[PDB]
């Protein structure tokens, strides 16, 4: 499901992140050798962590927000979020006619736009495959005409099967709440819910 | 009309004048930047310039109107170089001490109109203000 | 239309169901205002420019009156309302504050054409007057909780201040020995109350007005200004040493503030003519401070 | 909030005038005020433009009421271009301070009315103010 | 302990009927919170008059028509027809006020509610008072 | 600096004649005006980025960000 | 910004051939920041002139010898030779600028670009205007 | 976007040769940081003159001797011998200034760098300008 925000529900401008913390969580078997060399082995999967802080929420906005959150807690599905700082539409066009040749594993990826896309995805922008819900981060870009060579920080979780389509816009993190067990909201005498915050965490 | 939206046109001497409008209705309640270009089919705008703001004033020039793009919403208000020369001839000579290039020529208005079968008169005023001539030396 | 002139006004204090129209009023100052909660919800989605401000409370008003002394001594009711105990025409400062909450009263500021401003839940928080070479006048300071505009009002036709008392030079004594070279005797009395804000979530979408308050302390104080005068070399009576306990009285022909035992601190200023300044407060075990109000012929 | 019935109309010379009133019923009991529109049944609007408020004042013109889309509450008040010309004929020669194009033409007010919807003639004034003619240049 | 507001100034609209309704409610402050029950207006009549001045001998501009809407809910309505509004408009002061030429002073009005019966005491009560103003209209 | 930029053409004209202010609600004038004061702000803040690479050098602020904009008036 | 945008001042230096280099570029900002492309200046002729005053009868002290150095890339150049600079300096006001004594007023100028072509779009625009100043020199 | 500083005031010392050298460096701001390469002064000549006044007909106090030190490093030196310094000292204004009787105004100077060749355009460029002052000396 979709986390409410001013893009989906413009009538509630109180929704919307006062501050978002996009943390990098890659567990590693780090070992500090006696000779000065540091050896680290990556085994556990990496996952983005999102910490959302909300401004002063009025009673109706908080009613909508916690209604959506409680529906999340009820039906048990995943909770998608859209970070707005990465919503710079730097790539126009429709990506259905873009083919990613099969048999690709690792950080590097090669995709052929077939002369369809307009706009260059600069380093630091997000990237997501059509099938898998993992969200990557472009670290370097290099194109030779139509073919694009993109390097992603997390290695491709699944090897491309030749049908996965690039998603350069409207990327949603498939996250799970981490504050659900004890989630309280305080109501002031001024009439606003203060200090509403979420500690999300990408699942899979 | 739009009394608060008065804009003074500035026409360059020795240069054909050109001004383009865009009739493009909006509804941002659903989402910001939801703007749809208005169809201008069977619309005909027209206007005039007169020396004074009262009855009996002498007409100075009439804009050569056009509809550049029908159904796209891009109308144009303009007049040729000879009309600009006539305006410069008819314009006053009370040059400002600190804007010695601009002289007042007259007042202008233009009216958009609907001439659709199955409809009636839909005249509406969309522009209002004064016409200022900017002096030129390169001819 | 109708303008509102300060000179064309009448201030009536409503206590116990009777109107105390305080004439002989030299000048008064008052203001009304509201409290707002203005927050700007700038977000990464929309870095907005328009605040979210709602008016939810009335800021307490601070009304100050300057009242001349009068022959009918209605002005002593300000000491009476501020907490002093009464015996005859003399007001005592009680050893302990009698009640937790002050004495509440309403006040009207009348004007022409049925115009009025209605201050409610008022209490007298300060009263100080300077006995000097000018006509004495006591500036009272009251704090309101709720202000309002009303059409009809209470007007004190009968209860009013009489003629102003004629000037009489002040004199300060120790027992019956006069203190020489007086300059300006200033007396100060206070009831330092505090508003108990009880704005709760049941008052959301409503305007809140303060209603209840409690007395933090009462006190009587006086600052005496003299000229540094000595009659002997190494004098004992007049010097700069502190006096732990000494009977003092700041006496006039129409008023006499008595400190049965006083704690005096002295301060010397090397000005054009040397001036000493006292700081008189009653001691710990001193008897109640007296304030006598003599109308005429004591 | 309070009352804002007083609004001044600025009608254009040589152009027909038409005003679109979206009648509405806002209630501020709930913090997001209810957007319920009033339902226009058994409603008629009447409005005359009369110079000055003194008794016996001549009727400069009369508004032509239109009731459309009763379900959603909107309504239209208008008057033909001939009425505009008749208004502009009797307007005073003195021009408004803030706009040197407007001239005071008279006063107006429109009165809603319920005609025996419950056997009651519940007619009350909607709005009021002054009518200003804005001198044109096109004709 | 608070004040009343017997002085109310009414503003009528020319060429339009004026309707004002008053509700009388019993009140009390006790251990239980404020209990309000509508006052039963039985044998309760109203009567109001308008004159151009307070001083004796003032010309009577008009008089109000009185009626009781609901005794059980304690609602009484005090109003005047459109013809009375026109009558008052004719008799109003001709002196206008800038920033709003519409309003003109019409005079002073009073309303007495009374209960007259053989067993009832001859008691009257001036419920309100004030001045009547007129918002001049052009239509009709 | 020795040479500079001088606006020979782009200049302010004659001062506008005085005209009395008036505040309205829709079209109903508000009586008895005294002084209408308007205020507009762009409350930016300097981002000090003085670092150890600027040691033994004079630092000058260069970049700033907008905390808020607002329009206000006291009547 | 009715006319404030297309006006700049030129200061021709005495005893030096004055040449100003212009680079046309179609900058797109409303749709998206930081997007600019050159204007294809083929068939976009330039012409300018200088006059002492703005009256109807004014002297043509000089005229720019405009040239399009690059047909594409939107690069053009307006320049005048040493003789024209000397004529301007001789035919200039003797009143010296106080803030910069070397500069004296010479006259006014305009620049019109005429994009005459086979297509019926023979439009003309005034892309420049302002005042012309002469900066005195001694190296001769 | 910043300003230039073409106006430079020189101070010479009486009875001492004066030597000033200018370096012309190519500059650019790009993705890579500021890249500077010395300008190759080939066919580049300088010429400077000093007059006692800006106005036409001013007496020529002296002229500067021009030379190019290093073309590869883009260094050109503009200076005058000691005899020229004495000549300028003789022709300087006799009006002294308190707090420093040494300095006296000598006149105004300009420097033009030019590149003249058959294939080269007849382009001059006033690199600097300003006033020349003299620090009077007693020795020699």
């Amino acid at each position: 499901m979709r986390l409410p925000d001013p893009y989906t529900n413009p009538e509630y401008p109180g929704l919307g992140f006062e501050s978002v913390n996009l943390v990098d969580n890659d567990p590693m078997i780090r070992d500090e050798l006696p000779n000065g060399k540091v050896k680290e082995v990556k085994i556990s999967a990496q996952y983005w962590g999102i910490n959302i802080s909300y401004p002063e929420l009025f009673p109706d906005e908080y009613a909508f927000l916690d209604s959506r959150l409680l529906e999340y807690k009820r039906t048990g599905d995943y909770l998608d979020v859209l970070l707005p700082q990465y919503e710079a539409f730097r790539v126009r066009g429709d990506t259905k006619s873009v083919t990613i040749p099969a048999g690709q594993k690792g950080s590097q990826i090669i995709l052929n736009t077939n002369g369809t896309l307009t706009g260059q995805p600069k380093a630091g922008d997000l990237f997501k495959l059509s099938t898998h819900p993992k969200v990557y981060k472009i670290t370097n870009f290099s194109s030779s005409g139509n073919v694009w060579n993109i390097s992603l920080y997390p290695d491709l979780f699944i090897t491309t099967t030749g049908s996965e389509k690039p998603v350069f816009n409207g990327i949603l993190f498939r996250t799970k709440l981490m504050n659900g067990d004890s989630f309280g909201s305080t109501l002031n005498n001024n009439g606003t819910y203060s200090g509403i915050s979420l500690s999300l965490r990408e699942s899979l | 009309s739009t009394e608060n939206r008065v804009i003074d046109l500035v026409v360059d001497e020795n240069v054909p004048y050109g001004l383009l409008m865009q009739f493009m209705d909006v509804d941002d309640s659903v989402y910001p930047s939801t703007s749809k270009p208005v169809d201008l089919t069977d619309f005909s705008l027209r206007g005039s310039i007169k020396s004074s703001l009262e009855d009996g004033a002498e007409t100075v020039a009439s804009f050569t109107t056009a509809i550049v793009d029908a159904a796209q919403g891009v109308a144009s208000i303009s007049l040729p170089v000879s009309a600009v020369t006539t305006i410069a001839s008819k314009a006053s000579k009370e040059r400002d001490r600190y804007n010695p290039r601009q002289r007042l020529a007259g007042y202008y208005d233009v009216i958009i109109t609907r001439t659709a079968v199955g409809s009636a008169a839909s005249s509406f005023r969309i522009m209002e203000g004064k016409v200022y001539i900017s002096d030129g030396v390169t001819q | 239309m109708f303008y509102s002139l300060m000179r064309e006004s009448k201030i009536v204090i409503e206590y116990d169901g009777r109107g105390y129209h305080f004439d002989a009023l030299s000048n008064y100052d008052a203001s009304t205002s509201f409290q707002e909660f203005k927050t700007l919800r700038r977000t990464i989605h929309n870095r907005t420019n328009y605040a979210d401000s709602i008016i939810n409370a009335q800021d307490p008003s601070s009304i100050s009156l300057a009242i001349n002394f009068s022959t009918t001594l209605i002005e002593s009711n300000f000491f009476d309302w501020m907490g002093f105990t009464r015996e005859g025409n003399s007001l005592f400062l009680p050893r302990n504050t009698p009640n937790i909450e002050p004495i509440m009263f309403n006040m009207y500021i009348i004007n022409h054409n049925n115009s009025c401003i209605y201050f409610e839940n008022c209490y007298v928080s300060t009263v100080d007057f300077s006995l000097d070479k000018s006509i004495p006048i006591l500036n009272v300071g009251i704090e309101s909780g709720k202000f309002s505009e009303v059409s009809t009002f209470r007007d004190g036709y009968t209860i009013t201040q009489g003629e102003v008392l004629p000037y009489s030079a002040p004199a300060v004594y120790t027992n019956s020995s006069p203190l020489p070279a007086l300059i300006s005797a200033s007396m100060s009395f206070q009831q330092q109350c505090s508003w108990r804000e009880d704005r709760n979530i049941f008052d959301i979408n409503k305007i809140y007005t303060n209603k209840r308050a409690y007395v933090n302390e009462m006190n009587a104080s006086a600052t005496l200004a003299f000229y540094y005068v000595k009659r002997l070399v190494g004098d004992k009576f007049l010097n700069l040493d502190p006096e732990t306990r000494t009977p003092l009285i700041i006496k006039n022909k129409y008023v006499s503030i008595t400190f049965p035992l006083a704690r005096i601190s002295k301060r010397l200023n090397f000005s054009d003519l040397y001036q000493v300044e006292y700081d008189v407060i009653p001691t710990a075990d001193s008897d109640p401070v007296e304030i006598n109000f003599f109308g005429e012929r004591k």
